[PDB]
């Protein structure tokens, strides 16, 4: 097999073809893979492979036409992107190197804490109204009989301090699952959409503490256009600042430990 | 110290929801639904109600016989004495016909409720594809499960009536029983040359890896970006994020090339039914076409070859 | 036959597309050719004519 | 060079073990203070090997030494030389070669991690890979010493380290029965089949019938809630999964850990303390 | 769909030839193969 | 007769689809064909002219 | 498609006649080769 | 080549140029493997396999 | 594409002549195996 | 063909040929090394 | 990015001389191998 | 020597962070590599014939 | 000595902690490799000799 | 990149001499065992 020719036979030609058609479908997927992301930005550095070709062996596939939910627009892909800002110097010059987050890191909106601009519309249930919503439109909810109703729990700072506390926890008409906490914080006397998925509950001491940012931080906390509902673009707007803190919040964390 | 998405820490409740409403022709939906705190903390604790149309009781029904069969002929075994039924179990089973009636319809006895329950799971798995395809566009769902069940019910079919009537044998096709049908993979193995030489296997092996590989990843990716609603891969797969764009990202500063919150599925769906299309594959070659796929391999230049530093000697050649 | 309407293709299929598609053809059906056909007839690489530089060489 | 939005990402820093020095790119791969590492032993091994595949069985002369991937192999040392360094023609290299894999695999996986820092993500990912790693070790190392013998772990051959296990298999008979084999087997299944449903199910919903809108987990949340009655939930099969999988191996990895060093009877066997039950 | 009468029309016609030139030089592969190679 | 009547098949059939696709089945049925052949059919290759000649010159 | 008839009559043809180029190349080979050694 | 100068507008030469600078040496690598494999190995199979095998001794 | 039938040509000619360079080049290695050690 | 350079940012193909030689170099001396000639004991030395 | 005959000729010139610097380095290398031990 | 007249301009090109190190790992993984390859056939000098072959002394 | 005296200038390119406490781990392994390659055969002192 | 053509200078001049530093401990090395045990 590694020779050359040897033997010969029926099922031998069949095991060519599966491993064959296997190199086909490959390529599929490798467009298939393409769809967004593509085409590439900077020359930093080349496509590293056998054949390095222009961009990616497989040719870019043709638009995808995504019809939307009703009253929706129409989605594409590929679907060529407007650039975006880099609030960010790099280390170094040299292809490959970092890019320090100009000013306040926590919200220089960069890497730990970057983001897109997904659409500023609420994404709605089946019928119409908005999936994630506060438990206030979301009445008709009730906490899973059993576990220890987080409304009335306060946060508590990566510091530990306390940082303001909770208030409604964002359900969803679409599956019965928590998906955000209101977090009316303390020196701002606002509202902070807590990320369940950063929120570590501590049902022993009413507490919720979150290794993500300090106490203050719950502060320059992306605030909520309308509180009645979060749109999409925001969805990841909220989400992305905490995410920074896991590299931000401490020169500890960002920098190495050995 | 961040909660890891596990079990879905504090829950919540809402109605139960009896999906989107059917066509005409969709019989109603049936079913009080319930809920389960602990299933629940996995998953949506939610319960039912379940669709029920012809082919969805057709096929049930002509499910819960092979069940009555292979489950009875089994029980008969240790003389219906369940006591043993019950030691014996992950033994007993219901072997086919004997070599003889090699497709003719067995008697009521040798292996004949094995022929008689196996047909009835050949169907009834037939028709729950049909369970399938069938509730599944309905819903106005486009097919690539109907399909992979295919892929999947292909290689069942080519362990009957595609290899085993194949091959004039009502006995070269598995038996009915945990251990029996484990034993018939090993059986097997032997019969003809060695498995692990015939490369439709050892290739729909890799296949049985990715999967265990992929949907193994991906489900952690997702779970590592499912803060930033990696989970809701739905509409990221529409209006893309900061998931598909920390995920993906990852892959790509590790493995180098990367994909989509959509492509992956895609893989995902393939590597699984890139599987038993191969699996069936050797086990359709391995019958009718090579005997010995030991033979096969070396013959083919495949085989290895070590030293020696033990061997043996053939009595039907000295004697 | 028809050789003269049979121009208007390129109106429904892309040039590029069958293009390099064909050129691929040639790669993938020409080292599968030669590959199916040594070991089937005329292994003409080690087969018949010259006789072994190896052992007629050497020894 | 970068993705279309990758340009954005790449901040300064976030290593673990050090590693702010090389911490950069290269292609589309991030290096740092494991990228550096697994480098090395890939080519003191990925071409340490090829030293293997040239010396071959007998010597690099042997007309049993090849070049054939389906039988290049490199064998691991007798079991004579127990717990020590065999001579690489004999053992040694064998050695090497694994004692390379182990870091390179082990670099990588933190190599993950700085990574799953920098994209300030979860880490699901490397702990998850670190099963698959393991699994790696307890099968041609914690094994192994339960058994005195690093060459008696297994080969590296291309299919050659196939037999490897036909043998140490049988030499329970009917490995089948192993209780371990049975479940670790279920699982390398069942998440073949959830996989089969989910990266299905998707791809039927973001692209479904002709003229028809991008369907919501308000039609997946209840296709198998008609199909099957139930289902797991949208969030929950990403859960599933990697459960399936990170047991299936971890589970595979009792499997071999087990059989020898922690049971020497047929497994059919090892199923008679159930017969035995004074009971039935 | 996507199309009308007159390009139907047309267009049937123009495949359609084409077919056909398949229909004989696959034939003269037939009757020649059998003629060199016959069988049944 | 029934020519005449036959044009409208493509009001229904999309052009790519079946206009590519029957070039995507007419490939596969060749390989398969040719595949087939040799097994009973006649393996015209090695089966009897010429054949053996490269044993009776290799040495 | 996304060609006038102009264009594509232009490559239509200074394309089709190559391909004959090849089917004129091809068959000097099979044809030579028939010549070295003869099969069937 | 008087009129072939057209072909330039479908393919890209970058993507052309480069893509067949890479086809060659996995087709050129892939050959004298094929002929230096089964067929006439030339490296060492007669002479000067002299020192080779006998040298050593 | 992306350039005129100017420097498309232009191209052309040290593509097309450079690359006789290597069928000329790679005829020379073939023959010269021809003369050395024949084949068939 | 000087002006070749116009299509090809030098990095590109310029390391392309760099580690091209390298992953050939090693095979180059590994193949030969292997059938052909192992200059290593191959002829002298005699074994010990 | 972008390249003009200006500055693409200087790096050819400087590259090129060094092309031919590693064939020479290569034809020393195998050429001083076929006098130590021949091949073939 | 006749190379080294324009090799300055390459600087541009290849930074020095991004190849100053690739090379050190090369040299690194070629040094097991060569000094590895020659233990496994040629003169496997570490335990062949000198200085004192004590290990066969000892064991026998 | 030859590249000593304006070598100075690298450590504009080489950051000390991590060019130090790197090559400490790729050191300290580096012996263990070596002991370990080198007790193989070379001569397993342990048991080779005496006592 | 990340320098000029100054600094490119620069630098290609000091390491220039580590390089060869290496290389010529090579050689020494290289030699020390060519001298005092052959291969070939
Ligand atoms: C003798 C024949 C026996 C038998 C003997 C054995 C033996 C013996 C063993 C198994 C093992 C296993 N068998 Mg069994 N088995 C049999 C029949 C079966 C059947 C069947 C349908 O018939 C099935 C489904 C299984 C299933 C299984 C799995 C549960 C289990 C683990 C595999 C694994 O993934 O390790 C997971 C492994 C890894 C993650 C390590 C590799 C990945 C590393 C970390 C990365 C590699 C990087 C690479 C070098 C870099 C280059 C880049 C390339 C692109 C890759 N067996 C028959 C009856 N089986 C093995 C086991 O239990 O292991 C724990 C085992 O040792
Ligand atoms: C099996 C016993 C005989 C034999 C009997 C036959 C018979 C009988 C037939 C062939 C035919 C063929 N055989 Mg045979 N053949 C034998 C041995 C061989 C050997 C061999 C090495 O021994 C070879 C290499 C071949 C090779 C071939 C092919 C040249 C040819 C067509 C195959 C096909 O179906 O394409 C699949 C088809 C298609 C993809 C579609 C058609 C393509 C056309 C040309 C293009 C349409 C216009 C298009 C829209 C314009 C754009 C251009 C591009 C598509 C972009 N045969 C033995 C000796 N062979 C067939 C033939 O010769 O047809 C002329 C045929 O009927
Ligand atoms: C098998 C019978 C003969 C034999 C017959 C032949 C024949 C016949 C040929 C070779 C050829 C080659 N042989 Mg020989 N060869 C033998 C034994 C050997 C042995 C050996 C150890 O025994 C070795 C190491 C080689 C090695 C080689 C290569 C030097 C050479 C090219 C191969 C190739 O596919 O390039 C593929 C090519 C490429 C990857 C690059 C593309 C080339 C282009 C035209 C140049 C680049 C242009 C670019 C765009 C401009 C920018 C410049 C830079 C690239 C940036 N041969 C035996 C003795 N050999 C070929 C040759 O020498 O051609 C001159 C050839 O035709
Ligand atoms: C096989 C029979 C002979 C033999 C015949 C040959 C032949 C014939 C040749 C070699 C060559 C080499 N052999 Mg030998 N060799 C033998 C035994 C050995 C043994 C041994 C232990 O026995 C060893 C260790 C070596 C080792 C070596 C290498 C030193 C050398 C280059 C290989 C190569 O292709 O790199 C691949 C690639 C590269 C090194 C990179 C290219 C270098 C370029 C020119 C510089 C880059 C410029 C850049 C843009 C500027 C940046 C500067 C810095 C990177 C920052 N040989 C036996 C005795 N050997 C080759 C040689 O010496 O060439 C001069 C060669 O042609
Ligand atoms: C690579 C392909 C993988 C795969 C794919 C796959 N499997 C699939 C599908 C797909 C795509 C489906 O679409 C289908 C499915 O789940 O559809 C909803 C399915 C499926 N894969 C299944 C099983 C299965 N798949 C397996 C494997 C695989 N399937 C491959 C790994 C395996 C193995 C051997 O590892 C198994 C065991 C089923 C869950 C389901 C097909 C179900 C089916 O056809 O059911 C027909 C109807 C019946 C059997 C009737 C049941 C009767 C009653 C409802 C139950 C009463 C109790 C019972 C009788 C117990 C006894 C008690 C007595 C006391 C009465
Ligand atoms: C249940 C866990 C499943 C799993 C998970 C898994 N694998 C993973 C990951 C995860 C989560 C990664 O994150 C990682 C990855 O791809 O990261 C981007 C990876 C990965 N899984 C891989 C392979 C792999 N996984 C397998 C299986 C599985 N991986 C399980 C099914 C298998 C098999 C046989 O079933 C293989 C072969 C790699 C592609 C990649 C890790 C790559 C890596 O770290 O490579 C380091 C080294 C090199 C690139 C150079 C090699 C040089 C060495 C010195 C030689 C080693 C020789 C080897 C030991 C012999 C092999 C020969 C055999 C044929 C005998
Ligand atoms: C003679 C001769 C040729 C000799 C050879 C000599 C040579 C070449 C010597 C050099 C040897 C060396 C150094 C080799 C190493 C070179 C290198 C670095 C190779 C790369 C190594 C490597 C790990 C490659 C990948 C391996 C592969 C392909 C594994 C397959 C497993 C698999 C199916 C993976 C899927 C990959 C994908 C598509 C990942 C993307 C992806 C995933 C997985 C998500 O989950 C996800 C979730 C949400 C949003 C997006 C994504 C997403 O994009
Ligand atoms: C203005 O522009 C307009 C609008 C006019 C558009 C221009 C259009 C143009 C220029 C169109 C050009 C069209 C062309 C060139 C069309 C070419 C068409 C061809 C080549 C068609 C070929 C058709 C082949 C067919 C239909 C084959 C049918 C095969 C069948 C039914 C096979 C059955 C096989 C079986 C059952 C095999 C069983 C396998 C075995 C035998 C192995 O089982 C034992
Ligand atoms: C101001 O201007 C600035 C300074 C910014 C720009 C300055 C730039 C400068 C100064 C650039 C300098 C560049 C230099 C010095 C470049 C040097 C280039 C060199 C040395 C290039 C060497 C090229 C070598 C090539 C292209 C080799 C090609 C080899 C091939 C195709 C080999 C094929 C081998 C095969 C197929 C082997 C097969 C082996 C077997 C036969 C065994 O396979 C089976
Ligand atoms: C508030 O705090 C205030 C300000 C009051 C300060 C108080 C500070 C205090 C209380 C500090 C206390 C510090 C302590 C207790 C420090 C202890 C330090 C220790 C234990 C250091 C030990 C570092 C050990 C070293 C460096 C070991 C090196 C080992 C080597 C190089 C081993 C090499 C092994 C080889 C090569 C093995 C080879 C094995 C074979 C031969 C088998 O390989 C083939
Ligand atoms: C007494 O029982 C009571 C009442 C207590 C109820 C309990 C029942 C129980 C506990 C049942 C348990 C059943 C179990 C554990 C079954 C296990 C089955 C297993 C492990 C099966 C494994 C593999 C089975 C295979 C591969 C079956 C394949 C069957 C095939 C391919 C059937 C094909 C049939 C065809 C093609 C029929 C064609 C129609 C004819 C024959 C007419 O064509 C000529
Ligand atoms: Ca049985
Ligand atoms: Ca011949
Ligand atoms: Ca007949
Ligand atoms: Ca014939
Ligand atoms: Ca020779
Ligand atoms: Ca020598
Ligand atoms: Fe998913």
């Amino acid at each position: 097999s590694a020779g050359i020719t040897h033997y010969i036979d029926a099922a031998q030609i069949t095991i060519w073809a599966f491993w064959l058609f296997f190199f086909g479908l490959i390529i599929y997927l490798r467009r298939e893979d393409k769809r967004e992301g593509y085409p590439l930005d900077s020359d930093r550095t080349e496509r590293s492979g056998g054949r390095v070709k222009v961009v990616g062996f497989p040719d870019l596939p043709d638009p995808k036409t995504f019809v939307l939910p009703h009253n929706g627009g129409t989605v594409v892909a590929p679907r060529v992107e407007a650039p975006v800002a880099v609030n960010a110097t790099p280390f170094s010059p040299a292809p490959g190197s970092p890019l320090v987050p100009n000013g306040d890191p926590m919200l220089s909106g960069f890497g730990p804490a970057a983001s897109p601009d997904r659409p500023k519309h609420c994404d709605l249930t089946f019928e119409g109204l908005p999936k994630i919503v506060p438990m206030r439109v979301a009445k008709e909810f009730s906490i899973a009989e059993g576990d220890p109703d987080p409304r009335g729990m306060t946060v508590v700072g990566l510091d530990g301090e306390v940082a303001g506390t909770v208030s409604d926890v964002w359900v969803d008409r679409s599956e019965p699952q928590i998906r955000y906490l209101e977090v009316e914080v303390a020196a701002n006397k606002k509202k902070v959409l807590l990320p369940i998925g950063f929120s570590r509950f501590d049902k022993k001491a009413r507490k919720v503490k979150v290794d993500a940012i300090k106490a203050a931080h719950f502060a320059n906390v992306p605030t909520l256009s309308n509180p009645d509902q979060v749109t999409l673009y925001e969805e990841d707007k909220v989400c992305a600042y905490y995410a920074g803190g896991k590299l931000y919040a401490t020169a500890e964390r960002a920098g190495p430990l050995l | 110290p961040e909660y890891q998405n596990i079990f879905t820490a504090v829950q919540v409740r809402a109605p139960a929801y009896p999906g989107v409403p059917l066509p005409k022709g969709n019989l109603p939906r049936i079913g009080r639904p319930i809920f389960s705190y602990w299933l629940g903390k996995i998953g949506d604790a939610q319960i039912g109600p379940i669709y029920l149309g012809l082919t969805g009781t057709l096929s049930i029904f002509f499910g819960l016989v092979a069940i009555s069969i292979i489950g009875f002929n089994m029980l008969a075994s240790v003389h219906w004495d369940v006591f043993q039924f019950l030691k014996h179990f992950f033994w007993l089973g219901l072997e086919p016909p004997p070599p003889q009636y090699g497709l003719r319809i067995p008697p009521l006895s040798e292996g004949g409720w094995w022929l008689m329950a196996g047909l009835f799971l050949t169907l009834s798995i037939l028709l729950w594809w049909v369970r399938t395809y069938k509730r599944a566009e309905a819903l106005g769902m486009s097919q690539h499960l109907s399909w992979a069940f295919a892929a999947a019910i292909f290689f069942y079919l080519v362990l009957g009536f595609i290899r085993p009537v194949m091959m004039g044998s009502w006995a070269k096709a598995v038996p009915f029983g945990i251990f029996p049908h484990l034993d018939w993979t090993a059986a097997f193995s032997i019969r003809y040359g060695n498995l692990y030489y015939n490369p439709f296997h050892m290739l729909s092996i890799a296949f049985l890896y990715g999967s265990a590989l992929l949907f193994a990843m991906h489900g952690a990716t997702i779970l590592s970006v499912s803060r930033f609603g990696g989970d809701r891969e739905i509409d990221q797969i529409t209006h893309r994020g900061t998931a598909a764009e920390r995920a993906a990202l990852f892959w790509r500063w590790t493995m180098g090339f990367n994909v989509t919150m959509e492509s992956i599925h895609r893989w995902a769906w393939w590597c699984a039914v890139l599987t038993v299309i191969t699996a069936g594959i050797g086990i359709l070659l391995s019958g009718t076409v090579v005997d010995n796929w030991y033979l096969w391999a070396v013959k083919h230049g495949m085989a290895p070859a070590y030293p020696e530093v033990v061997t043996a000697v053939n009595p039907y050649e000295t004697a | 036959t028809m050789n003269a309407n049979l121009y208007k293709i390129w109106l429904i299929l892309d040039p590029r597309r069958v293009l390099v598609s064909i050129v691929a053809f040639q790669i993938v059906l020409g080292l599968l050719i030669h590959m199916i056909v040594l070991s089937t007839d005329l292994n003409w690489l080690d087969d018949n004519i010259p006789v072994s530089y190896q052992a007629l060489g050497k020894k | 060079a970068m993705l279309s939005f990758e340009k954005k990402y790449r901040v300064r820093g976030g290593t673990l073990i050090g590693g702010d020095l090389f911490d950069f790119w290269v292609g589309p791969f991030y290096v740092g203070f494991f990228g550096v590492v697994g480098f090395c032993f890939t080519l003191l091994g990925v071409l340490l090997i090829v030293w293997g595949a040239t010396i071959g069985p007998t010597g690099p002369t042997s007309d049993l030494q090849t070049y054939n991937l389906w039988r290049i192999s490199i064998a691991p040392p007798d079991l004579s030389y127990g717990l020590r360094m065999a001579p690489l023609t004999e053992g040694g290299l064998w050695q090497i070669i694994t004692i390379c894999a182990a870091g390179a695999f082990i670099s990588w996986a933190l190599r993950e991690v700085e990574i799953c820092r920098k994209l300030g993500i979860g880490f699901h990912v490397p702990f998850a890979f670190s099963f698959a790693i393991g699994a790696y070790l307890v099968l041609v190392f914690v094994r192994p010493l339960l058994m005195g013998a690093w060459g008696h772990g297994f080969p590296y051959g291309i299919l050659s380290h196939l037999d490897w296990v036909s043998n140490v298999g049988y030499q329970f008979l009917h490995f089948h029965y192993n209780p371990a084999h049975m479940l670790a087997i279920s699982f390398f299944f069942t998440n073949c089949l959830a996989l089969s449903m989910h990266g299905s199910l998707i791809l039927s919903v973001t692209n479904p019938q002709k003229g028809e809108p991008v369907k919501t987990s308000e039609h997946e949340n209840t296709f198998f809630r008609d199909i099957v009655g139930y289902s797991i939930g949208a969030l929950a099969i990403h859960r599933l999964g990697l459960f399936l999988a990170l047991s299936a191996a971890f589970w595979s990895a009792v499997c071999i850990l087990i059989s020898g060093p922690f049971w020497t009877r047929g497994w059919p066997e090892w199923w008679n303390w159930w017969l035995e039950l004074p009971l039935w | 769909t996507g199309l009308t009468d007159d390009e139907a029309k047309e267009f049937h016609a123009i495949f359609m030839q084409s077919m056909y030139a398949w229909f004989g030089l696959v034939v003269i592969a037939h009757l020649l193969a059998w003629l060199y190679r016959p069988w049944l």
